[PDB]
Parts: structure tokens; C-alpha cells; sequence
């Protein structure tokens, strides 16, 4: 719904679009304004030249016009060929986003916006492609304890994902992209090396599945 | 206007410490133009220069809000023109303000101007960002707790008008 | 110079950002002329006794001043041109 | 560049024979004012993408990882880290000559200093927050838990750098010091950055000759060329000027537009890279440089950006029996 509003009073957000219209008539403008130009010749109209003169005459003056004419053609059209590789990087980009962002989800980041991206909904619009990007942006944060690692008999525990937090007591390993605490447990961790050689490692219990299970 | 010996130029002549031999008449520069010269009656090294030369430019807030301007002089002292000297050139119409705030309309070097405050349009080292100092210790970790799905459009052109 | 900015947006509404309208070139004050006789066109042009063309005479000229005034004042002369030469810059010209 | 003092200096003569060709003069100016403002964007994609201005903690401790090197320097008045004053010293009269004729270089609209904020946020935040900067607020993480994640990327699992850090810090701050020697005892690293400068500073050289040249007419000076000339004759001669000037602008100019695509081309790489690489973390192969990629630092430097890339490059081998 925020899309919509936008849009309703937005005349910018489409300047990428509307600059592209804007150019292209621009120089397509002054492209025929330069049929009004002298370029030097006693005027701009091609046939008040000749019944003026004998044309012999104005073979030379029509040179003017056509050598004024003839290169505004090829300032105009060595514009395009640019302004058109230009369009064809950003139509390259699209197509890129358009494979990537639509018909995957993107691992790159910010190439689809701000935030994770989950996925994208092209629209049309004229002479361009718009993209609703649907990203995934965190937002409450907690200041945690942490620590690398934890010892349970001396062995070392990691996390197989996540992190190992703390709100101050109890250790909980946790996913980082959001908060979703879970006691520790071998199902939560794997072991490695001893207690020596990690720099942060601190003393806890890394309760059992398991030796509950036993016990009858 | 100067016109020395049959050189003619228009520039700014100054003293200037550079040091010709003694035969030699044109003081010049990587372009070829002149640059410094000997003035024949007593023989001195007077430099040349551009006059101010620079673009006018011309800030505005939209004319939907108001109708003042300050005019940017650029790459100029401010002589020759409420004036304010800048890094980009002399500005005129703008008053000058210590505070910083985000860039608004882009001039030049870091100077940025809006219309806010009456008002007046004003002229300011654009802040990049605000400032944030991320409190950092060797086991503090911040994993969020909730998140929000936002929907960003992004927008590219695809093909434009053909024509033959 | 606000103006000037509505006719190089060629809209009378001039949205908001910075336009560069116009150029202004500082003139200068005044003119110096620092150089550190009179040539003998009365003895050439007023000459009582020239050559033919297989020995024709050549009179190196420098270092004295032109008075070419009475040259276009003269007025009794058939066939009188100049290539590259403009009379009312010929006095300001410095050969 | 001023089309028509360039064209025609100090003459309303040639002036008003420019006004016959029409809209040349301005659309010169449309033209390089487009180049002129996306510059301008240009550095604005790359540098800024970071919504807040970070800066590093009062004091470092990261697990041994001396980043004094990259880190700004709070004893410099311009606040630019050790490594980027040896580039800003190779990198590179011109600075008015040009300026004579309507040749005007103006200013970037970002400073160095602020380039240099950027770098040093984009910077202080990779280090503190991890990646998360870039996708929204800035997450404090332990900095040698950063390093066991960006293991997990490359699929080294974590319990190595637990195990290796001192030694990995060693490598890391060794690695850091031979990038001075690097770029301090050879000038031709930067010559990417060096070659776009030249070129630069090559054309104008180039554009402003061009005002010496007859192109057919009596005198490469205007005065000569129409004020000695009959205001009748001199006409044409001046066309021979402005024909060739005028030519020989859109020449510059479309030499510009061309160049500058390439710089639009390449500035989008580094945006690419400032947001995949340093503000992520990049599964691309050799994207971010040989090997398995770590973490990438910014680094500004002259109308350019350097990054360093952290890789991890395996080393010994043990011939195994497999099944
Ligand atoms: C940290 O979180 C743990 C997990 O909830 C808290 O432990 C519980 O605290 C509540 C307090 O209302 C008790 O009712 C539960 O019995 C506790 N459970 C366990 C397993 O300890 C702990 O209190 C929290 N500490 C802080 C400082 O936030
Ligand atoms: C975790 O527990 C271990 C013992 O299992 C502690 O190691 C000893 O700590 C005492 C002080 O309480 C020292 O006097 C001993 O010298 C330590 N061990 C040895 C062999 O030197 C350890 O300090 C506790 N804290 C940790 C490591 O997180
Ligand atoms: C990071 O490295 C820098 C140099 O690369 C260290 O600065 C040096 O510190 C020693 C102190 O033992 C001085 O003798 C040197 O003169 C310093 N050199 C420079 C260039 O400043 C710095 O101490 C290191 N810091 C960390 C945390 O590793
Ligand atoms: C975490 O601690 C910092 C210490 O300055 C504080 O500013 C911040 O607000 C804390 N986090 C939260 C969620 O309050
Ligand atoms: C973390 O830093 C503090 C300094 O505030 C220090 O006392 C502590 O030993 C450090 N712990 C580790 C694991 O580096
Ligand atoms: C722009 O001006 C028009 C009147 O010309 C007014 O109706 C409109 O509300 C204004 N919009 C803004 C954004 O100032
Ligand atoms: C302007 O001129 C003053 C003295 O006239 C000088 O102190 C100052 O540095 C000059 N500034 C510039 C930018 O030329
Ligand atoms: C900014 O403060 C200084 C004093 O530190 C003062 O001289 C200057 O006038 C102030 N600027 C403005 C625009 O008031
Ligand atoms: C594995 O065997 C091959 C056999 O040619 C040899 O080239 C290679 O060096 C061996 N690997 C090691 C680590 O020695």
C-alpha cells in the first residue's frame, strides 16, 4: 500500500524513465531545429536558395547546408549509438535482475535493495521495467554476551549454525539473523580440539539428549 | 589589455619571482601561451593570468516554494562581482551556516544548500550521513529480535523510442 | 541572473537544484603599451627615379613609424590593394 | 567547456557567425554537463551506500588484527588512513592554461575528506558489525566471530579459526604490511587510476593545440584571422577556424561521452563489488580476487577506490585414498 501512495504524488522516483523519454526528444528537438540554421549558407531553406540564385551558385551554398546538415546527422546519430549502449548496460542489468532476482533469490547482496531479498515482482512501464523488491530487514536488536565457544568436560563446543548467547546467565545458542534462543545440546553442537586454544571460550554445561533417555 | 613590445594580451600582470636568462624575450607554459613576461623599459618578470572567467550558476529551491536565488560565482574571488567565498567560487544570496545538515542541492566541494531557515536559502558543509558509533566489545554480539518486510521498488530502463 | 535561469529551463517553473545559466568574462580596465622617426614614404612614393622590372629596386624598411593616413588620402591611385591588410587596423598593425 | 569563448575569443565578429550554426554551442554543454552530473553519481553509488556515518571504537582490540594500517589516522589533519596517503602521493602547468580558454575543471562535489569518511564508515562497520550494516542497523559482533562465519562461507568450518586465530592473525598483519611495500616501491599498481588521469589531462592537451592550427585559415589568432581580413573576406577564413574548432570540440566531446561510459561501466563494478564484496561476503569465484573470499576493505584513492581483499588461498596437500 506505501508503493501505491508513493507513486500517486511521486513524479521523481520514474526520473530514471522519464529522463530517458526526455533525452531522446531532446536531441531529437535540436536534431530539427538545425534545419533552420544558416551553417553558414545564405539560408535555411533549401529551395529560397536556389530561385535566388543561378544554381550553378548553389551547388557551392547547398554544400553549407548539406555539409552543415549532413554532419548534425552524424553528432545526432553518434549520440545514439552511445546513448543507446547506455540503455543497452542498464537492459543487460535488467536482465540480470530479471534472472537473478525474479526467477531466483539472490545471495548477492544489495544487488536486489537493502536487506535480504526474498523475492521480486516485475512491473511494465513504458521503455523500462520496474521491480518490487521484497527484502527482509531486521529491526529489534538486544546487546548479548556471547562467546566463541564453550567448554563442556574440556572438550570444545561450536555451534553447527548460530551463535552461542547469553542474556547474562543461561547460554543459549541462537540463529544470527534473528533471535530465537535454544538450550545447548550435541543436537545444537559440535565438538572440536579442547579447551587450550580457543580465545573467549568460557565454562558452562552443554546438556545431553540423550543421558535423560537412559535413565530408565 | 596589454601590449608589450608588439605582444599583445589581456591578463592579470603581476610581479613574479621566475627568472629568465637574459636573452630571452616570452616566458611560457605547457600550452604554448604566454605566460610570464620581461618588461622591456626595466627589465621585471611579470607574470599573466585569466580574468575570473567561471560559470554562473544559479540555486534555487523549486519556484513552487520560492522566488529567491542565490547565485553561485564559480572558481572566483570575490571582488570583481550578503556575499560568502566558498571553495567553489564566490556565492551570493546565501546566508552561511555552521550548522550541518544532509546535502540538499549539491554545489560543489562538500557545499550543499537548502531553503529552510524569513527564510532564506543557506549554504553549508553538507554532513555526510549522520554520525553513529557502533558499541563494540570483544563479547558483545546484537541479534536482532524482529524484522519488517519491506518492499523497495527499484526502477531501469529497458529499451528506448526507435527511430529511422 | 535569475531570469536568465527560467530561459535556459525553457519552463516557467524552475524546479528545484542548481542551473547553470550564464558566463561572465571580467573585462579589463585599460590598455599598456610598453615598447622598450618616420618611414621615408616621401622618399619612396614620392620617388623621382624607379627602375624597370628586370632590376628592380628593394628598400629594406624597419625601425621608424607608418603614416598610413595619406596613403588611403592620397586618392590618385589607379589600381590600390591589399591582401590580409585591414585600413582601419593598418595603423594599429605593428610589422 | 565554454563553446563560445573556446570557439571565438574576445570577438563578437566569430560570435556572431557561431550563432549560424545553431544549437552546437549549448547541446556541447548538455552534453558534458550529463557527463559532469553523473560523475557525481557515480561516486555517490559507490562511496555512500551506507546510511550512517560509523566510526571505529575508541580502542582496538579485533583478536590481533592490527588494522592501524587501514584504519584512519587520527594524527593526520586530513583523517586518511597510513595507506591511502601512499597512493594520494603516486597518483598526480594544467591548472590554468586550460582555465584560459573556457577550459574549466570543476570541482567533485564529495571532497577527499569526506571520500575518506565514507571509506572510514564503510570500513568501521565492516569491522564492528559484520555485514549486517548493509542490510539495516548495525549489529556489534565480536570480530573473531565475524571471521568464523565468513569461514563458514567459504565452507572452512569455524572450529579452524577458533583453533588457527593467532597464526591467522600473524598472516592477516604480515599480509597487511607488504600491501605498503607494494604499493610504496612500484608506481605502476595504480596505473588504472594514473592511465584515467592522463587521458584526462591528454585530450585537453590535445583540445587546446588545436586552437594553434590553421584548419585551412591565414592565422590560427582570431584577431589576424578576421579583424586584418575585409569584414567581407574574413568571413569565410573565420569559417575555416570555427569549421575546425568547432569540429574539433565534438571530437573532445564525444571522446568524453565514450570515456566516460567506460568509467559509468567501471564505477558500477566497484559499486558492485563495495556492496557484494566489502559489505558482504562473495560467493562469486574470483570476483573479489583469487581464492576463497573473506572480507574486503575500501581504500580511496585519486578519482578511484582500492579495495583489499582477505582470501584464503590453501596451501599443502596430502595425497589421500578416496572412496
Ligand atoms: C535469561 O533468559 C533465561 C531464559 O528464559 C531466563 O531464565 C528464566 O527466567 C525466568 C524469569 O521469569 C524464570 O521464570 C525461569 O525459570 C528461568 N529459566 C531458566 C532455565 O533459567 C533468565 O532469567 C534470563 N536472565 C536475564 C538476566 O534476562
Ligand atoms: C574454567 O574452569 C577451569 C578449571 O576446569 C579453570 O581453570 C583453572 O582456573 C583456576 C582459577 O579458578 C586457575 O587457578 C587454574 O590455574 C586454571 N587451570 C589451570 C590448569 O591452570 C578456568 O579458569 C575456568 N574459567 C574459564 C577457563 O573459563
Ligand atoms: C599495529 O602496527 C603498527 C605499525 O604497523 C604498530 O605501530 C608501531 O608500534 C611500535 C610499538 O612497539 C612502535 O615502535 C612503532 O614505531 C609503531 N609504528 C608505527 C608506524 O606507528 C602498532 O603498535 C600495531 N598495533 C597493534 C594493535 O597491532
Ligand atoms: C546496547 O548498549 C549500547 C551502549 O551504548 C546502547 O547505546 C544501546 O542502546 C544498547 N542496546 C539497546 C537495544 O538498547
Ligand atoms: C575482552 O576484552 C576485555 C577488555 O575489555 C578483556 O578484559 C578480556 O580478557 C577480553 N576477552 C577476550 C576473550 O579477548
Ligand atoms: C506547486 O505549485 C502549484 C501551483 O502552481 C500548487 O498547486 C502545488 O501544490 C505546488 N506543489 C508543491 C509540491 O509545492
Ligand atoms: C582572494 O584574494 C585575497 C586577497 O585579495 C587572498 O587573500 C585570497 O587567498 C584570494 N582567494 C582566492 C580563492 O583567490
Ligand atoms: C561560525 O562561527 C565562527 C566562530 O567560530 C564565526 O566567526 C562565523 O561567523 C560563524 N558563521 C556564521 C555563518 O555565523
Ligand atoms: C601425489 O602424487 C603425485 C604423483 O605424481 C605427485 O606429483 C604429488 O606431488 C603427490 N602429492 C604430494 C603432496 O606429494
Amino acid at each position: 500500500g506505501k508503493i501505491q501512495d508513493s507513486l500517486s504524488s511521486t513524479a521523481s522516483a520514474l526520473g530514471k524513465l522519464q529522463d530517458v523519454v526526455n533525452q531522446n526528444a531532446q536531441a531529437l528537438n535540436t536534431l530539427v531545429k538545425q534545419l533552420s540554421s544558416n551553417f553558414g549558407a545564405i539560408s535555411s531553406v533549401l529551395n529560397d536558395i536556389l530561385s535566388r540564385l543561378d544554381k550553378v551558385e548553389a551547388e557551392v551554398q547547398i554544400d553549407r547546408l548539406i555539409t552543415g546538415r549532413l554532419q548534425s546527422l552524424q553528432t545526432y546519430v553518434t549520440q545514439q549509438l552511445i546513448r543507446a549502449a547506455e540503455i543497452r548496460a542498464s537492459a543487460n542489468l535488467a536482465a540480470t535482475k530479471m534472472s537473478e532476482c525474479v526467477l531466483g533469490q539472490s545471495k548477492r547482496v544489495d544487488f536486489c535493495g537493502k536487506g535480504y531479498h526474498l523475492m521480486s515482482f516485475p512491473q511494465s512501464a513504458p521503455h523500462g521495467v520496474v521491480f518490487l523488491h521484497v527484502t527482509y530487514v531486521p529491526a529489534q536488536e538486544k546487546n548479548f554476551t556471547t562467546a566463541p565457544a564453550i567448554c563442556h568436560d574440556g572438550k570444545a563446543h561450536f555451534p553447527r549454525e548460530g551463535v552461542f548467547v547469553s542474556n547474562g546467565t543461561h547460554w543459549f545458542v541462537t540463529q544470527r539473523n534473528f533471535y530465537e534462543p535454544q538450550i545447548i545440546t550435541t543436537d545444537n553442537t559440535f565438538v572440536s580440539g579442547n579447551c587450550d586454544v580457543v580465545i573467549g571460550i568460557v565454562n558452562n554445561t552443554v546438556y545431553d539428549p540423550l543421558q535423560p533417555e537412559l535413565d530408565s | 589589455n596589454f601590449n608589450f613590445n608588439g605582444l599583445t594580451g589581456t591578463g592579470v600582470l603581476t610581479e613574479s619571482n621566475k627568472k629568465f636568462l637574459p636573452f630571452q624575450q616570452f616566458g611560457r607554459d605547457i600550452a604554448d601561451t604566454t605566460d610570464a613576461v620581461r618588461d622591456p623599459q626595466t627589465l621585471e618578470i611579470l607574470d599573466i593570468t585569466p580574468c575570473s572567467f567561471g560559470g554562473v550558476s544559479v540555486i534555487t529551491p523549486g519556484t513552487n516554494t520560492s522566488n529567491q536565488v542565490a547565485v553561485l560565482y564559480q572558481d572566483v574571488n570575490c571582488t570583481e562581482v550578503n556575499v560568502f567565498q566558498t571553495r567553489a567560487g564566490c556565492l551570493i544570496g546565501a546566508e552561511h551556516v555552521n550548522n550541518s545538515y544532509e546535502c540538499d542541492i549539491p554545489i560543489g566541494a562538500g557545499i550543499c544548500a537548502s531553503y529552510q531557515t524569513s527564510q532564506s536559502i543557506i549554504a553549508y558543509t553538507m554532513s555526510l550521513g549522520a554520525e553513529n558509533s557502533v558499541a563494540y566489545s570483544n563479547n558483545s554480539i546484537a541479534i536482532p529480535t524482529n524484522f519488517t518486510i519491506s518492499v523497495t521498488t527499484e526502477i531501469l530502463p529497458v529499451s528506448m523510442t526507435k527511430t529511422s | 541572473p535569475l531570469s536568465e535561469t527560467k530561459c535556459t529551463l525553457k519552463s516557467f517553473t524552475v524546479e528545484k537544484g542548481i542551473y547553470q545559466t550564464s558566463n561572465f568574462r571580467v573585462q579589463p580596465t585599460e590598455s599598456i603599451v610598453r615598447f622598450p622617426n618616420l618611414c621615408p614614404f616621401g622618399e619612396v612614393f614620392n620617388a623621382t627615379r624607379f627602375a624597370s622590372v628586370y632590376a628592380w629596386n628593394r628598400k629594406r624598411i624597419s625601425n621608424c613609424v607608418a603614416d598610413y593616413s595619406v596613403l588611403y588620402n592620397s586618392a590618385s591611385f589607379s589600381t590600390f590593394k591589399c591582401y590580409g591588410v585591414s585600413p582601419t587596423k593598418l595603423n594599429d598593425l605593428c610589422f | 567547456v565554454d563553446c563560445t569563448m573556446y570557439i571565438c575569443g574576445d570577438s563578437t565578429e566569430c560570435s556572431n557567425l557561431l550563432l549560424q550554426y545553431g544549437s552546437f554551442c549549448t547541446q556541447l554543454n548538455r552534453a558534458l554537463t550529463g557527463i559532469a552530473v553523473e560523475q557525481d553519481k557515480n561516486t555517490q553509488e559507490v562511496f555512500a551506500q551506507v546510511k550512517q556515518i560509523y566510526k571505529t571504537p575508541p580502542i582496538k582490540d579485533f583478536g590481533g588484527f592490527n588494522f592501524s594500517q587501514i584504519l584512519p589516522d587520527p594524527s593526520k589533519p586530513s583523517k586518511r588512513s597510513f595507506i591511502e596517503d601512499l597512493l594520494f602521493n603516486k597518483v598526480t602547468d594544467l591548472i590554468c592554461a586550460q582555465k584560459f580558454n573556457g577550459l574549466t575543471v570543476l570541482p567533485p562535489l564529495l571532497t577527499d575528506e569526506m571520500i575518506a569518511q565514507y571509506t572510514s564508515a564503510l570500513l568501521a562497520g565492516t569491522i564492528t558489525s559484520g555485514w549486517t550494516f548493509g542490510a539495516g542497523a548495525a549489529l556489534q559482533i565480536p570480530f573473531a566471530m565475524q571471521m568464523a562465519y565468513r569461514f563458514n562461507g567459504i565452507g572452512v568450518t569455524q572450529n579452524v579459526l577458533y583453533e588457527n586465530q593467532k597464526l591467522i592473525a600473524n598472516q592477516f598483519n604480515s599480509a597487511i604490511g607488504k600491501i605498503q611495500d607494494s604499493l610504496s616501491s612500484t608506481a605502476s599498481a595504480l596505473g588504472k587510476l594514473q592511465d584515467v588521469v592522463n587521458q584526462n589531462a591528454q585530450a585537453l592537451n590535445t583540445l587546446v593545440k588545436q586552437l594553434s592550427s590553421n584548419f585551412g585559415a591565414i592565422s590560427s589568432v582570431l584577431n589576424d584571422i578576421l579583424s586584418r581580413l575585409d569584414k567581407v573576406e574574413a568571413e569565410v577564413q573565420i569559417d575555416r577556424l570555427i569549421t575546425g574548432r568547432l569540429q574539433s570540440l565534438q571530437t573532445y566531446v564525444t571522446q568524453q561521452l565514450i570515456r566516460a561510459a567506460e568509467i559509468r561501466a567501471s564505477a558500477n563494478l566497484a559499486a558492485t563489488k563495495m556492496s557484494e564484496c566489502v559489505l558482504g561476503q562473495s560467493k562469486r569465484v574470483d570476483f573479489c580476487g583469487k581464492g576463497y573470499h573473506l572480507m574486503s576493505f575500501p581504500q580511496s584513492a585519486p578519482h578511484g577506490v582500492v579495495f583489499l581483499h582477505v582470501t584464503y588461498v590453501p596451501a599443502q596437500e596430502k595425497n589421500f585414498t578416496t572412496a
